[PDB]
């Protein structure tokens, strides 16, 4: 008669990795690293991203005509751009301060659009006219909704003194530009006055901006500029405008109304009609595992990114051959 | 493995054995069969999951990456905020697949000492009342029926009345 | 007749923690992290900090009329400075490259003060009558006293040309700046030359700055602005200014007689009347630990700073029940 | 514990031990007493002393956070500045928690493995010459007075004269 | 060490012993000699190489330094870069310095386990036909030949035969 | 008669550090730690680092007259240069975006030189007597070779307008420069025209350049100053130039043929005629080691940098005394 010690095995083939000996078979494991994703872009907590599609952030913030979809948008958790994205600035120039404004909406959950200075205002400058092939709509000349180009009316372009009070309790986003000609020839044309300025003042900004002439490449079909400037508009604080050429004002201004986490994700998938808690770029996530391996830009409720291909944990014992 | 037990002087586990890690298995004129030992295989169950919830709570706070944006003349601080984003991932990608490696080479000798001990308690309690046979069992000098068995099972063991 | 081997146990009731198991009573153990600090801002090495109280950096260097207590100070071990300072440019403007000017104080423990142009020398100019509102001292306007607000004489303002040579053997901070106007008819009123500019030289420097007129927000009863610019002016080389309207002239630069370890600490705490080797915005640290968890940004000899709660190593063994 | 000693077969430790951490207790018809083994207890007192030392002196080395001011359009920087600083203090915090952790359980055991290796020199002196009980004791066939106790403590036991 | 085999009751290794780790001397009528275990050692052999292999390939993968310049109003920025370029060195050194004092310590201790598995799977075949010296060493009950030697060294010696 | 169980001992002094202990003498050990590197600057795979000399970036890209020797350098594996090297901008002034372009210089094996305005095509202006006693070659006064320091012919300055089209299948760093003269006579002097400009454009670049006037301390015996700026112009694309004054045109625009791994070190080492596969600032690496301790910045297939002093392994057991 005997007794004998002795310990588990079964059919297990689970191995795991150890120091000094790889792929040991063991009795029981656990994986932990997260490998899988849906491969779509999806609702975050049910609320819908914002995908720009082929429209970036710019031409949706100045009103690019071909950006129609995104005029008066619902809050979004999170927001979707391409790499490079057709839809950008229609007539050619540069945005100051873009990717100090794109990381502003990082923080930014909604914006609701108001009317600062109507277009029927500009009783003594023509508004009409301010379009170019470089942004067309329908087949027909259009330009940036957001903003008006001003041109002179009657061979006459006076001084615009412009000011507006935010009455709002809320921070606000004003957009406006000035306009770059290509000559000294188109200068007088479009404004007749030679030399030009836009004065800008708020309690925090100081501004003076010149038309700089040059002879530019065509880009769009044009080889004028514009150049696009902006700033947070405080409660209870004014801007002050003055002009006597080249001045691109403020039709709109959007209106912060929801501060929260956000991102500006790159991606070039479009819409997978689901829901998750957590989302990449490469598509959404659904698991328990503390690690993933799918992309280090996330966004939500997510296990933690690792380069692994490979996780997993000895829970039980050396299984025997 | 370091206590020498599993794949040692016990040269395999037993596929009959399902109700627990570590036990043991009996033979007599009635009959034989696998016990598992319950506290053994407790304590051993206890200290692997808290190694997991401690190893997962460890990594639970750990670098995220930012999306972050540059424009043409901002060059080397879009390859600075790389290198940062890059960096902290190789960082934590290394403690992640080390603590595993790490952990798990101490898993499996823990589960190598369990049985060392398991088996070093019962050789303690027979003492020269049975012959270490070298391969993990006792051959007893006295008839040992399933009470008998029992006993050792139990840590009960009288060695007195068989010695 | 026995013996016996045994290990000790005791009355300690400290634990610590392992992967397997947690709060393990053990017989001896070391707590190695420091949890706390008296509260207080301290002399650091028996050194004094700068302690600014409600005035910033730039109300001090500027020499706002409220920082009197900060004309000719003493060395400092550290600087301290409020979130949110209230006297700060008592007169609205900016500071260009301040962030960068703050970065340049950690590596300097003291100034000492020293007149390069006298106020009494603007012969063919009028400055003191450069004063305003927004800057009170005693009830009266006042300015920031290390710099001249000059304004014409007689209905004239003569072009300034003057030249400043380095001759200590120092590095020296030289401040100025330009006064910003609310419309022409100030512009004219002031200086009377409608197109004015400020041309500043020395060895590396080769600025030229013009006014910019905007209609601005009032900020502490002005709509007016300063615009301020500073440099370090090397030994042996000199600084010209030309300049036909909006100049405000540097009295007094700061000279660097002292570059050592020093830091900005952000903190709304006062001063204890206490010593230290080791300071936290929090209060002061003494200990022999290796580790604290008080605040991550110090000066002085300490601990490393981590975010635990508790940190407590096993020196003893498992202490029996 | 891995060397199943401490709360294993010796169930537990000894209030009346005082001048040591790992020793003897022995019974006769002069007496009872402790008695603290030098060797073996300055040994762990080394050992436990060089890991605190080694352990600190690994972490003396380590990120510091430093002040550094942005204004409103330099956000992006601000934040790669945060995030670079937050980073470092998870990877430091990580490496001080876990170094603790690990270690901890390294001591413990240490401890265990001394108790062991103190419990097997003995009883690899005395060989056949006591029973033994399975509980950390060892049962003498002969009578063994404080001189006997003292050889066993010694190192020094003669077998062959108590044979 | 924690296993208590080498430095412990084996005081001491065999200059003599030069084609193995591990191994046997023995004594008889015919002569002495040693003769190293080839299973033992290789075993050794294949776990400290995969540990020296693991480790640097771990390594492999790590935050290298890049020369960026900066101007002389860009000193917050060449700072933040400075600090992240050294706080990544600090990890990196400290993940290297800690990993090799880790694991030799874990080597020494395998080291031990070895022999200590070596010296009780000789023990357990001789059983109660030999004296255990308490020196590594068994001194045979029966006139034990080279043939005899090596039945002990093949894992083969026969009980029954010399019972 | 006995069998004895036993371990291997040796003659070897090879030690370990452990956590509990210091010092352990091991039979075998395994030290994984390059410490040591030839001393010399040395060819990467063949192929020859530029060597700047005593020349900087600026001064080899501009043309500077002592840094004849890298016109039309051959293609490089790294670039090394000094910590404060001599010959930089001979004639005072800047460079715009210097560390951009010294960034960009890290992706850049090869350029080839190409001229894209010829020297002899300036016949309505005077092209030879633009030069400065600052920038001296053979004794005589000189100036950067790559751009020409046009002025007035026969005291009348007439407006420029030159554009050249990128017809290479590269991109193409074009280089220019505006001149900062010391006063209203010198102005007139080398331009007659008081008031004058620069304007730089492609598709992207909208540039207008003024002389801003101030005076300013001498540099290499000049008070004058000369502002360089830089593009990358792409293929198919073009740049137009337009100036009345102050010009500082582009001769020669150096092409990028080859883009690849690449780095500027810092050094003020010279040139060991040696061969590696691993370099750095101090000298070059040769071992098969995973780990160094030599400099921190490598290029090249290297060992990863560490700073212990010591890393071995214990591959054998604790050796006996
Ligand atoms: C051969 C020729 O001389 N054709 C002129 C044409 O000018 C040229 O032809 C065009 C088609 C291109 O091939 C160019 O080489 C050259 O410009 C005349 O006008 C066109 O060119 C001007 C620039 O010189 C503008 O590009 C203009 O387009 C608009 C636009 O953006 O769509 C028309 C629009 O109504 C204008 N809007 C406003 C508010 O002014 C803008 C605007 O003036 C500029 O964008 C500001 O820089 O320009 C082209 O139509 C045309 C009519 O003027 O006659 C051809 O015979
Ligand atoms: C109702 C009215 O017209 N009152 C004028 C007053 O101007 C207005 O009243 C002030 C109190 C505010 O309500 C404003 O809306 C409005 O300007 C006249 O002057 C005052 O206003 C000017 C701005 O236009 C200045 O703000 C001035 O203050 C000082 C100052 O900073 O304290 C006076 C100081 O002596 C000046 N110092 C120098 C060196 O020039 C400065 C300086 O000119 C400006 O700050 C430059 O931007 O202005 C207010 O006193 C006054 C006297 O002119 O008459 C009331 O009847
Ligand atoms: C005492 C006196 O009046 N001497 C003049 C000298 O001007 C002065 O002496 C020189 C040697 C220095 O001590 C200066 O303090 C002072 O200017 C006359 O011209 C020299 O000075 C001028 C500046 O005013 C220039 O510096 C000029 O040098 C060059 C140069 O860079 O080498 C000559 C060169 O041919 C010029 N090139 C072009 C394309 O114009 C440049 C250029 O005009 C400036 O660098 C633009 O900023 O200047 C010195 O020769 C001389 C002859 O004019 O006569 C002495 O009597
Ligand atoms: C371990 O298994 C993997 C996947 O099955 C295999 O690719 C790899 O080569 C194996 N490694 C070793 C060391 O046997
Ligand atoms: C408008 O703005 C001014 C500041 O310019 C503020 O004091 C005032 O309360 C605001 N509201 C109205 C209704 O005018
Ligand atoms: C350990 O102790 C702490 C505080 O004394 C307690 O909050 C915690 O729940 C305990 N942890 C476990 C796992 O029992
Ligand atoms: C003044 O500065 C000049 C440079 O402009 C320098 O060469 C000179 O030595 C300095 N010293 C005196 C006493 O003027
Ligand atoms: C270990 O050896 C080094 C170098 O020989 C010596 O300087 C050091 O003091 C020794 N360390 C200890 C702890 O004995
Ligand atoms: C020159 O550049 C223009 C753009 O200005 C481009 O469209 C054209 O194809 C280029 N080639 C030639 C030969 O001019
Ligand atoms: C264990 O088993 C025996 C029968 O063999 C029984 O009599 C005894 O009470 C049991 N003891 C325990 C502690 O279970
Ligand atoms: C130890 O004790 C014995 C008495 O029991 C004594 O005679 C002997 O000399 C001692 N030896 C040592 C090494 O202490
Ligand atoms: C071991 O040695 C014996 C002789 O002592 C021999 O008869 C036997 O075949 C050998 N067995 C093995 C497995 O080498």
């Amino acid at each position: 008669d005997q007794i004998c010690i002795g310990y588990h095995a079964n059919n297990s083939t689970e191995q795991v990795d150890t120091i000094m000996e790889k792929n040991v078979t063991v009795t029981h494991a656990q994986d932990i690293l997260e490998k899988t994703h849906n491969g779509k872009l999806c609702d975050l907590d049910g609320v819908k991203p914002l995908i720009l599609r082929d429209c970036s952030v710019a031409g949706w913030l100045l009103g690019n005509p071909m950006c129609d979809e995104f005029i008066n948008v619902p809050e979004w958790s999170y927001i979707v751009e391409k790499a490079n994205p057709v839809n950008d600035l229609c007539y050619p120039g540069d945005f100051n301060d873009y990717e100090e404004l794109k990381h502003l909406l990082s923080r930014i959950n909604h914006f609701e659009k108001i009317q600062i200075i109507p277009k029927s205002s500009w009783s003594s400058h023509e508004a009409s006219l301010g379009v170019s092939s470089a942004c067309p709509y329908q087949g027909k000349s259009s330009f940036f909704r957001n903003v008006v180009w001003l041109i002179k009316k009657n061979s006459t372009y006076p001084t615009i003194k412009r000011s507006y009070n935010n009455t709002n309790q809320e921070d606000l986003l004003v957009l406006w530009g000035i306009h770059h000609p290509n000559d000294a020839a188109e200068q007088t044309k479009l404004y007749q006055n030679p030399t030009t300025y836009i004065s800008v003042g708020t309690s925090t900004l100081n501004q003076r901006l010149v038309p700089r002439i040059a002879t530019r490449s065509k880009v769009n079909g044009q080889s004028g500029r514009m150049e696009f400037f902006w700033t947070i508009l405080k409660p209870n604080d004014a801007i002050n405008f003055e002009s006597n050429g080249n001045f691109i004002a403020p039709e709109y201004a959007y209106k912060i109304v929801k501060k929260g986490d956000s991102t500006i994700m790159k991606s070039e998938l479009e819409y997978g009609n689901c829901n998750t808690k957590c989302q990449t770029p490469m598509g959404a996530i659904n698991s328990s595992m503390p690690f993933h391996n799918i992309h280090p830009l996330t966004i939500g409720e997510c296990p933690k990114y690792v380069k692994s291909n490979r996780l997993v944990l000895a829970t039980g014992l050396r299984n025997s051959p | 493995g370091l206590f020498g037990a599993i794949a040692g002087f016990i040269e395999g586990g037993w596929q009959g054995m399902v109700d627990g890690w570590y036990g043991y298995h009996h033979s007599n004129e009635q009959g034989s069969g696998y016990a598992a030992d319950k506290e053994s295989t407790q304590k051993a169950i206890d200290g692997v999951t808290n190694k997991v919830n401690s190893i997962i709570d460890k990594m639970n706070t750990q670098f995220e990456a930012v999306g972050r944006e540059f424009n043409n003349l901002e060059r080397r601080i879009e390859n600075l905020n790389k290198k940062m984003e890059d960096g902290f991932l190789d960082v934590w990608t290394y403690n992640a697949e080390l603590l595993v490696l790490m952990e798990n080479e101490r898993t499996l000798d823990f589960h190598d000492s369990n049985v060392k001990n398991l088996y070093d308690k019962v050789r303690l309690q027979l003492r020269d009342n049975a012959k270490e046979l070298g391969n993990g069992c006792f051959e007893f000098y006295h008839k040992c029926d399933n009470e008998c068995m029992e006993s050792v099972r139990n840590g009960t063991y009288d060695y007195p009345q068989y010695s």
